[PDB]
DNA sequence: CTGACCTTTGACCTAGTTTG
DNA sequence: CAAACTAGGTCAAAGGTCAG
């Protein structure tokens, strides 16, 4: 709940007179319980949770400067936790979170409550796997055309084109759950139908990539709600055609994690890819532009706050926009010059009903 | 035009 | 009391996820953090043994992969005015068969281009390699988003600096209704009803500019640098410009996707009349392609 | 060439 | 480059501190 | 004393250095 004073993430406790990370902790005591002398910096290296462990002398420094004193070691259990339970500090809760400035804060979390609730795997547990910092059995992988075989999991309900319906499957099934987190943006539910539809027969590549760009990362993909993980390098030697079809997938997935957004942010991301007044064959366009302008605001702020030290992150953000078109404009291209030179299709109607005259 | 039994 | 699950010597425990030898440790770390690319000379099935472990980088890495040596665990090493982008000069340099009527402009207007970018703040400084890997990846977007602004005033057409219009029903006749169509309403339209500024128009074709991404560049943070002042010039120019429209930067960077769908759905039909030999084209225009 | 040639100066 | 040898980190558990 | 918490301690797993 309360972030660390020094490095930022969650604190485990008020510790020698500050709320600070279990790391910083023992920092802070390793450091003064040996009185130790870590070479000087002119540099004032920001200290942060990501990069920490880059300068010692500014990671003391910090230490002190938010109060670190083991003359403020104030034992044992918290008398009346409410006095500081005005929401840590009530001075934004009702003055920071105005004029309007609170529906934002309070559509995003809307948002990424809805979030939660549509989409099974997010990107904390899935990121939460990949670095083994969880707590399950470690993904089977999938790297020899042998570790396939050993290969079954429970996706809901040749070779190389067993592995793409495999795609297809999470594909059809994630345009559901998509779906879902539609009805639930505020206003959505009552633009004309005919438009609703529009924005999803769309919406939903974009919002694909995004999605299996938490799964993925520079060696892999994780797949079968991540107790899986198949190799970058696997999928890029598959027959002809299909050796391709993942790879700018990867592409654009290490470009845009190279953001570090969290969850807290896809939920307003995803949003504001859905709700577009650019998409061709849209009726009445005033009301979705309208609600678009409200979530940018909100996704803005949201970053603004939750990614303090980055510029223009959402300038950036939004950029990644352009390049969501230019692959499912391309991505297509694919589909056309494969139905050609290569029989069994077998696709799901579902895509056929989105893929079927697109851009 | 499946979406409808999606959304409705 | 393990034995490395990648070559067989002795592991001195866990390791980015599994149980190894500090030699398979060490090098999945070194590979990872400077970021190698290793290749297999032979055919991916060399064998990783406590022997010839270093026989090949590109399998034994493969296999650390295959044991799932989690890559994300390995850390980061454990060391180290608004006006960089003159509003000004921006707008300054944004001051200087129907297919055919198309092209014998995209050729006039391709050779001013140059002008246009080399008067673009910064850029002439980047190495003359990077200029032209530049020119050639956004000539098409950037040509698009400025006669497409230029087309504001008419009401079914375009037009090409050289004052000649190009209604619908005359493109359809060229059978490149849809595509123009499209320019119609998922830029016109949009630049219309939105009253896009010169200057703005100016910042957003130098962000299409400084494409950080184009394959081939001595040094794409350069240019992502570049890019990103841009984004702070413009959006300060914004701030102020215009206090009203909250989320005008916004809109305005929402103009890009659409821009970027249109001008590759456009090399398609020149590829296309090219080839085919379709009407005469020009030197310029040949070259870019 | 002809980009080039006129980006050399 | 490799990997053997050696130093920090910090998630978690013990012992001890204040409330109530 | 139970409840609610925090310095310290510990050890696996990270990081780093520099002959070879
Ligand atoms: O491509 C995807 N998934 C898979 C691809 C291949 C696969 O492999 C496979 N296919 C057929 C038979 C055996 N294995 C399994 C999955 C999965 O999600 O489980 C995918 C698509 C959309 C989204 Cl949102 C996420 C993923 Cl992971
Ligand atoms: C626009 C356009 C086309 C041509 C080429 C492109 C991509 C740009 C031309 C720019 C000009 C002519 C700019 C100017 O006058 O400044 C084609 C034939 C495919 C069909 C209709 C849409
Ligand atoms: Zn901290
Ligand atoms: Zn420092
Ligand atoms: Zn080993
Ligand atoms: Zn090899």
């Amino acid at each position: 709940a309360i972030e660390c004073r020094v490095c930022g993430d969650k604190a485990s406790g008020f510790h020698y007179g500050v709320h600070a990370c279990e790391g910083c902790k023992g920092f802070f005591r390793r450091t003064i319980r040996l009185k130790l002398i870590y070479d000087r910096c002119d540099l004032n290296c920001r200290i942060h949770k990501k990069s920490r462990n880059k300068c010692q002398y500014c990671r003391f420094q910090k230490c002190l400067a938010v109060g670190m004193s083991h003359n403020a070691i104030r034992f044992g259990r918290m008398p009346q936790a409410e006095k500081e339970k005005l929401l840590a500090e009530i001075s934004s809760d009702i003055d920071q979170l105005n004029p309007e400035s609170a529906d934002l804060r309070a559509l995003a979390k809307h948002l990424y409550d809805s979030y939660i609730k549509s989409f099974p795997l997010t990107k904390a547990k899935a990121r939460a796997i990949l670095t083994g910092k969880t707590t399950d059995k470690s993904p089977f992988v999938i790297y020899d055309m042998n570790s396939l075989m050993m290969g079954e999991d429970k996706i809901k309900f040749e070779v190389a084109i067993r592995i793409f319906q495999g795609c297809q499957f999470r594909s059809v099934e994630a345009v559901q759950e998509i779906t879902e987190y539609a009805k639930s943006i505020p206003g959505f539910v009552n633009l004309d139908l005919n438009d609703q539809v529009t924005l999803l027969k769309y919406g939903v590549h974009e919002i694909i990539y995004t999605m299996l760009a938490s799964l993925m990362n520079k060696d892999g993909v994780l797949i079968s709600e991540g107790q899986g993980f198949m190799t970058r390098e696997f999928l890029k030697s598959l027959r002809k055609p299909f050796g391709d079809f993942m790879e700018p997938k990867f592409e654009f997935a290490v470009k845009f994690n190279a953001l570090e957004l969290d969850d807290s942010d896809l939920a307003i991301f995803i949003a504001v890819i859905i709700l577009s007044g650019d998409r061709p064959g849209l009726l009445n366009v005033k009301p979705i532009e309208d609600i678009q302008d409200n979530l940018l605001q909100a996704l803005e702020l949201q970053l603004k706050l939750n990614h303090p030290e980055s510029s223009q992150l959402f300038a950036k953000l939004l950029q990644k926009m352009t390049d969501l078109r230019q692959i499912v404009t391309e991505h297509v291209q694919l589909l056309q010059v494969i139905k050609k030179t290569e029989t069994d299709m077998s696709l799901h109607p579902l895509l056929q009903e989105i893929y079927k005259d697109l851009y | 035009k499946i979406l409808h039994r999606l959304l409705q | 009391k393990h034995i490395c699950a990648i070559c067989g010597d002795r592991s001195s425990g866990k390791h980015y996820g599994v149980y190894s030898c500090e030699g398979c440790k060490g090098f999945f770390k070194r590979t990872v953090r400077k970021d190698l690319t290793y290749t297999c000379r032979d055919n991916k099935d060399c064998l990783i043994d406590k022997r010839q472990r270093n026989r090949c980088q590109y399998c034994r890495y493969q296999k650390c992969l295959a044991m799932g040596m989690k890559r994300e665990a390995v850390q980061e090493e454990r060391q180290r005015a608004n006006e960089d982008m003159p509003v000004e000069r921006i707008l300054e340099a944004e001051l200087a068969d129907p297919v055919t009527n198309i092209c014998q402009a995209a050729d006039k207007q391709l050779f001013t281009l140059v002008e246009w970018a080399k008067r673009i703040p910064h850029f002439s400084e980047l190495p003359l390699d990077d200029q032209v890997i530049l020119l050639r990846a956004g000539w098409n977007e950037l040509l698009i988003a400025s006669f497409s602004h230029r087309s504001i005033a008419v009401k079914d057409g375009i037009l090409l600096a050289t004052g000649l219009h190009v209604h619908r029903n005359s493109a359809h006749s060229a059978g490149v209704g849809a595509i123009f169509d499209r320019v119609l309403t998922e830029l016109v339209s949009k630049m219309r009803d939105m009253q896009m500024d010169k200057t703005e128009l100016g910042c957003l074709r130098a962000i299409v500019l400084f494409n950080p991404d184009s394959k081939g560049l001595s040094n794409p943070a350069e240019v992502e640098a570049l890019r990103e002042k841009v984004y702070a010039s413009l959006e300060a120019y914004c701030k102020h410009k215009y206090p009203e429209q909250p989320g005008r930067f916004a809109k305005l960077l929402l103009r890009l996707p659409a821009l970027r769908s249109i001008g590759l759905k456009c090399l398609e039909h020149l590829f296309f009349f090219k080839l085919i030999g379709d009407t005469p084209i020009d030197t310029f225009l040949m070259e870019m392609l």
